[PDB]
């Protein structure tokens, strides 16, 4: 810290959402990346996009990890994806919706889906821990 | 003519892109019946024995 302001906090938009970051990055792919081709073989009705509502970065878990509970292997997080999260607002019964966020609106009216997904992992630990 | 006649066609999406007939995520073409007739069947089958004969 050597500035007024704290230092630059760098910044990634999309849509009308936008994260700040301070840190240099660790990164991945899970497979090569593509332009897809054969899905306009499975339906003849046109395949709807609604980049605004779906290309939004959207806030997931938060999962709390303790020292007591944190050994070799625990698992802070076993999910289906994209599943766990597109269905993550559940009501007094654990029974999803899709009518509530914005992003995930168009599943409540399609029947077949498709996209390729980004995940974010945050974490912001003081400067006196190790793991 | 009768037998294929569509009249006041009413229709919502556009056709289906081709595969032709299979090629193109299998790799061969499946367009005629007559390709299917050349494939050998059971025509007839039969046990034998000294008593059918002479």
């Amino acid at each position: 810290m050597d500035r007024p302001e704290g230092s630059e906090e760098r910044t990634v938009q999309t849509s009308n959402v936008v994260l700040g970051e301070t840190n240099i990055e660790s990164q991945d792919i899970a497979s090569k990346e593509y332009s897809p081709t054969w899905d306009r073989l499975a339906s003849s009705e046109v395949s709807d996009e609604y980049p605004m509502l779906t290309d939004r970065w959207l806030f997931w878990k938060s999962v709390k990890w303790e020292v007591n509970d944190s050994a070799f292997g625990k698992m802070l997080v076993q999910e289906k994806f994209p599943q766990s999260w597109v269905q993550m607002d559940v009501n007094v019964n654990n029974i999803p919706r899709y009518t509530n966020i914005p992003n995930f609106i168009p599943f409540n009216i399609h029947q077949y889906m498709r996209a390729d997904f980004e995940v974010k992992i945050y974490v912001n630990p003081n400067d006196f821990v190790s793991g | 003519m009768e037998r294929t006649f569509t009249p006041n066609v009413m229709q919502p999406t556009p056709l289906l892109p081709t595969t032709n007939d299979g090629r193109v995520t299998f790799g061969e073409a499946f367009n005629d019946l007559k390709d299917l007739a050349r494939r050998y069947q059971l025509y007839w089958e039969g046990t034998i024995l000294e008593g059918n004969l002479r």
